[PDB]
């Protein structure tokens, strides 16, 4: 005689952000004279 | 079909008479059940007792 709650069930997923939006390079190589 | 039993109204009284006795010696009589079970409630072994009594003969 055993009465249950009827509550133990479980669905796991995961998300993650490891970078951010943009990167910047530059190639400015000329000289004002 | 001569009689229903529930929890409610548990007792009946049944005639059996010339045309029951086939065979001239036996009476066959199956029992059918229908039921609803309790919300989350798990057990096993139980029993379900019938009981039966002569009112009178002839
Ligand atoms: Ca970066
Ligand atoms: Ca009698």
């Amino acid at each position: 005689t055993t009465q249950s709650p009827l509550n133990s069930f479980y669905a796991t997923g995961t998300a993650q952000a490891v970078q951010e939006p943009i990167d910047v390079e530059s190639h400015l190589d000329n000289t004002i004279a | 079909t001569k009689a229903v039993l529930s929890l409610k109204k548990p007792s009946a009284v049944i005639i059996l008479d010339n045309d029951d006795y086939s065979s001239t010696n036996k009476i066959q009589l199956k029992v059918e059940a229908y039921y609803e079970a309790k919300e989350g409630m798990l057990f096993d072994s139980l029993p379900v007792i019938l009981n039966f009594q002569v009112l009178s003969v002839s």
